[PDB]
C-alpha cells in the first residue's frame, strides 16, 4: 500500500486534465493520422483539425485513435 | 510478446546488482514502491502523455517516490524510462521477487480445504513439503466450501490434490469416457 | 454481469468483462444504449473478448456498457416460420407482426453423427435435359450450381424451384446470403400472388448488410431446416449464394488477428466450410434436399473457395461463359459437370450409355477446335467430319427455353421428361437425324419438335 | 531550432527535433558542415521525422546537426534559368557560375 506522504506528493503533481472531446496528434503519414485522448469519439465521426481540415475516425484502440484526412494532410503536424 | 518476456532483462539486471552489493532488501522495497506508484490513477495518466520527454517522466516518478529510491535505484528508473518501458514496472517487481525467492531457497505454498485445519496439521504439511522440495515453505492456508472434504496444495506450478471433489471428478470422467 | 467496449475497428469490437463473468465463445451480447447485438468469436485474456457486430457500428464509442445474454443467437423454429420473412437474428422483416413461435433454437450445432447418415439413391427428375442426362439429382442429396458473373445461376435456380415443387408436397426453407434485395422482393411477391408462400420459410441477409449479418444468415436458415428434418419431414433447403458466407469471413479475418493464407483468404477457409456443409445432410429421422448457387471469382474454378466446395456435393453443375456466348441456355458444360448418380447400378445401362456417348462426342469435338480454327472443317477425315456434325447437333439439342426466362425472349417454356431426353440424344448418336439442319435442334424442348422446326 | 541525426539506413535518415520545432512534411533540411539536403517524408512522433537524402549518405554519422530551411526545396525561376543545366535542388551543374536569379519557388503546390 502507498504511504500517506507519497499520496500527498502525488496530489501535488503537474498532471494536465484533458476534455473528453479533445485530442493531440502523435503522428502523420501518407494521409493517415494518429491521435491521443479523443475519449468520447464515435466510429465514423468527423474530427476537426486547425486550418479548416477534417478527418474521419476509423480505428478506435485502447491508447489512440486512427483517422483518415478528408483533404490535404501535408499541413497537419505532431502536437 | 508477453510482459514477462520484456521485463526479464531489467528484473535480472536489478537482481544481479542488488545481490553483488548486498542490497536485496533495499531493491525489494524500491521496486515494490515503483510498482504501486506507477499503477495510481493520476501517475498512470501522467506516464502516458505524448508531450512529455522520457527524462521528464522519469524525474516526476523519482520526485514522487523520493526517500525510497537510492542513487542506483534512481539510475535504474532513468534507464527504464529512456528505453520507454515504464509500463513494465509492476512485472519487473514481480520477476525480481521470483529471482530473490529462488536464491533464498524459499517457496510460498497456497493451501485450500473444505473447513479449517489446526496448527498441528499445518506444521505436519509444512515439514512434509519442505522435506520433498528441499526449500523453506510458507503455507498461505485458506478455505473453500466448493471442496466436499480434504485439502489441495499449490506449490507454484506443482499441485497435490487430496480433496474429495477431485475424486468425484475422477469417477465422473471414468464413467463418462 | 456487464462489460465495457475497449476497442472498435470496423465490424469487430473488443469488450472487457470482470474475470469471474467472461462470456463464452459464440455467446450473444447487447450494447445498452443502442441494443446492437454482438457475437463473441474468441477470448483474448485479462477478461477481454473479441466479437463481430450483427448490425452497423457507426455511432458506437469506447466505454459503452455491454450485457451478456448467457446464450448464443437464438431464432424461432417450426410451423410459425412458414410464409414469413426473417433477418439473421430471427426478427420478422415483412411488417406482418410478431412470429407465433412455440420454441427458439441456438444457431450453432454439431453435425449429425456417422451412425445417423442416410444411404438414399432415389432419382429426382428436374425436367431440364442437360441436368437429367449428365447430372442426375437424388432425393435427400446436395447440388451445387457453379458460375461467373451474369451467366445463369439465379435464372437456373428459379427454374429448378418451379419444377421440383410439382412432385414435392412438404416444406421449403430459403436462405438469402449476400445477394440483391430486389430479387428477394420479386420472389416474395411471386409466391404470394401464386399462393405458394404458406409452405416456404424466408431468411435474408443481402449485399446491403454489414459483415456479421452476411456471415451468420446461412446458419439461421439451416437451423429452421434442421427443425423440420428432425420432425421427420422431407424438406428442401435453397441457398442464394454459399460463397458469400466464406467471403464475409474473409472481410473479418484480418480484424480477428489471423495471418492470411493463399490469395488473401482466411487460414480457416476449409474448416468454416465443413462446419456449415456437414449440417446440410439427410439423416435416419428425415431428409434435406439442398440446392446452392456458387459464385466463381473472376471465372477461375481453381480459386480456393470454389475448389474447396466441390467435395461437399453429390451433383456438380458447372456453367460456362464460352457456352453462354454462343446463345445456348442453360449454359451448362457437360464435360465439367458430374453426379454421384451417373452409375449403371442407379440409372440403368440405357441412360448411362447415352450420357457416356454424348460426353465422348463432345470431348472429341473439343480436341479438333484449334485445327478447325486454322485450317477449317474441310481438312478433317470422313469419320471426324461426321462426328463434328453430330457434336454440333448434340450441343444445340442441350439448349431449352425455360418458364422463368419467358420475359427475356418471349418463347414459351418447355418441360422434358427423362424418357424423351434419352430418346432424343440416343437417336442423334445412332444417326437417325443426320439429314435435319443444325439450327432445328436449338431451343425446342423434346426431339419431335426438332422434326417440326426443320419443316421451315 | 536545429535537429540531430538519430538513425541512418541507406538513403533513409531519421532526425530528432525539440517538440516545439518539428519540421513539416516536404520541408527541406540542411546538414551542418556537409553539403547534404534532406526532404521530410513522414512525422513518426516523439519529435522524430523520417527523411530521404538528396545525395550520397557516405561519411555521415549519428549526432550531426541539421538545420530547417522553413520551406520545401526552393529552386530558382525565371529568365536566368534559360541556357543553364541544373540539378534537382536548382544548383548549376554546368561550370558557368551562379544563376542570376531574382526569385525562388517551392517545388510542391
Ligand atoms: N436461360 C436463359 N435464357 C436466356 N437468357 C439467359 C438465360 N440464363 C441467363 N440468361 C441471360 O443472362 C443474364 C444473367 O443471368 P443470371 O442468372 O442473372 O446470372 P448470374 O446469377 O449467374 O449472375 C440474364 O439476365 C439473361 O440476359
Ligand atoms: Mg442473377
Amino acid at each position: 500500500e502507498i504511504s500517506e506522504i507519497i499520496k500527498g506528493r502525488i496530489e501535488k503533481l503537474d498532471v494536465a486534465s484533458q476534455a473528453r472531446n479533445e485530442g493531440t496528434i502523435v503522428s502523420v503519414s501518407d494521409g493517415i493520422v494518429r491521435i491521443y485522448g479523443l475519449a468520447d469519439v464515435m466510429y465514423g465521426e468527423m474530427i476537426e483539425f486547425p486550418g479548416g481540415v477534417y478527418g474521419m475516425a476509423l480505428n478506435l484502440e485502447q491508447d489512440s485513435v486512427g483517422a483518415v484526412v478528408l483533404g490535404e494532410y501535408q499541413g497537419l503536424a505532431e502536437g | 510478446a508477453e510482459l514477462t518476456t520484456l521485463a526479464r532483462p531489467y528484473a535480472k539486471a536489478a537482481f544481479e546488482y542488488a545481490q553483488a552489493h548486498q542490497q536485496l532488501a533495499d531493491w525489494s522495497a524500491a521496486l515494490g514502491v515503483l510498482a504501486a506508484v506507477s499503477q495510481d490513477d493520476t501517475v498512470r495518466q501522467l506516464l502516458k502523455e505524448p508531450q512529455l520527454t522520457s527524462s521528464a517522466k522519469a524525474q516526476s516518478l523519482i520526485d514522487v517516490c523520493g526517500d525510497k529510491l537510492n542513487a542506483p535505484a534512481q539510475n535504474f528508473v532513468r534507464t527504464v524510462a529512456e528505453n520507454k518501458r515504464l509500463e513494465l514496472l509492476p512485472t519487473i517487481a514481480e520477476m525480481y521477487e521470483q529471482l530473490k525467492a529462488e536464491q533464498e531457497k524459499s517457496v510460498e505454498v497456497e493451501v485450500t480445504s473444505a473447513f479449517t485445519l489446526s496448527k498441528e496439521q499445518q506444521d505436519k504439511l509444512a515439514k512434509a513439503l519442505s522435506a520433498r522440495l528441499s526449500r523453506e515453505v510458507r503455507l498461505h492456508a485458506s478455505e473453500d466450501a466448493s471442496l466436499i472434504g480434504g485439502v489441495i496444495i499449490r506449490a507454484g506450478d506443482l499441485v497435490i490434490d487430496g480433496s474429495v471433489r477431485g475424486k468425484l471428478a475422477k469417477l465422473a470422467e471414468a464413467l463418462k469416457s | 454481469s456487464s462489460g465495457r467496449i475497449v476497442q472498435i475497428i470496423g465490424a469487430v469490437i473488443d469488450v472487457e468483462f470482470p474475470r469471474d463473468a467472461v462470456p463464452s465463445i459464440y455467446e450473444a451480447l447487447k450494447v445498452q444504449g443502442v441494443e446492437t447485438t454482438l457475437e463473441v468469436q474468441q477470448q483474448l485474456g485479462d477478461g477481454v473478448v473479441r466479437s463481430i457486430a450483427m448490425g452497423s457500428t457507426e455511432g458506437l464509442k469506447r466505454g459503452l456498457n455491454v450485457d451478456s445474454t448467457g446464450a448464443a443467437i437464438s431464432v424461432p423454429v417450426g410451423k410459425a416460420t412458414l410464409g414469413r420473412i426473417m433477418d439473421v437474428l430471427g426478427n420478422p422483416i415483412d411488417e406482418a407482426g410478431p412470429i407465433g413461435e412455440e420454441e427458439r433454437w441456438g444457431i450453432h450445432r454439431e453435425a449429425p453423427s456417422y451412425a445417423d447418415q442416410a444411404g438414399g439413391n432415389e432419382l429426382l427428375e428436374t425436367g431440364i435435359k442437360v441436368i437429367d442426362l449428365v447430372c442426375p439429382f437424388a432425393k435427400g442429396g446436395k447440388v451445387g450450381l457453379f458460375g461467373g458473373a451474369g451467366v445463369g445461376k439465379t435464372v437456373n435456380m428459379m427454374e429448378l424451384i418451379r419444377n421440383i415443387a410439382i412432385e414435392h408436397s412438404g416444406y421449403s426453407v430459403f436462405a438469402g446470403v449476400g445477394e440483391r434485395t430486389r430479387e428477394g422482393n420479386d420472389f416474395y411477391h411471386e409466391m404470394k400472388d401464386s399462393n405458394v408462400l404458406d409452405k416456404v420459410a424466408l431468411v435474408y441477409g443481402q449485399m446491403n448488410e454489414p459483415p456479421g449479418n452476411r456471415l451468420r444468415v446461412a446458419l439461421t436458415g439451416l437451423t429452421m431446416a434442421e427443425k423440420f428434418r428432425d420432425e421427420g419431414r422431407d424438406v428442401l433447403l435453397f441457398i442464394d449464394n454459399i460463397y458469400r458466407y466464406t467471403l464475409a469471413g474473409t472481410e473479418v479475418s484480418a480484424l480477428l488477428g489471423r495471418m492470411p493464407s493463399a490469395v488473401g483468404y482466411q487460414p480457416t477457409l476449409a474448416e468454416e466450410m465443413g462446419v456449415l456443409q456437414e449440417r446440410i445432410t439427410s439423416t435416419k429421422k428425415g431428409s434435406i434436399t439442398s440446392i446452392q448457387a456458387v459464385y466463381v471469382p473472376a471465372d477461375d474454378l481453381t480459386d480456393p473457395s470454389p475448389a474447396t466446395t466441390f467435395a461437399h456435393l453429390d451433383a456438380t453443375v458447372v456453367l460456362s461463359r464460352d457456352i453462354a456466348s454462343l446463345g445456348i441456355y442453360p449454359a451448362v458444360d457437360p464435360l465439367d459437370s458430374t453426379s454421384r448418380q451417373l452409375d449403371p447400378l442407379v440409372i440403368g445401362q440405357d441412360h448411362y450409355d447415352t450420357a457416356r456417348g454424348v460426353q465422348y462426342v463432345l470431348q472429341r469435338y473439343k480436341e479438333l477446335k484449334d485445327i478447325i480454327a486454322i485450317l477449317g472443317m474441310d481438312e478433317l477425315s470422313e469419320a471426324d467430319k461426321l462426328l463434328v456434325a453430330r457434336a454440333r447437333k448434340i450441343q444445340r439439342f442441350l439448349s431449352q427455353p425455360f418458364f422463368v426466362a419467358e420475359v427475356f425472349t418471349g418463347s414459351p417454356g418447355k418441360y422434358v421428361s427423362l424418357k424423351d431426353t434419352i430418346a432424343g440424344f440416343k437417336g442423334i448418336l445412332n444417326g437417325d437425324y443426320d439429314h435435319l439442319p443444325e439450327q432445328a435442334f436449338y431451343m425446342v424442348g423434346g426431339i419431335e419438335e426438332a422434326v417440326e422446326k426443320a419443316k421451315k
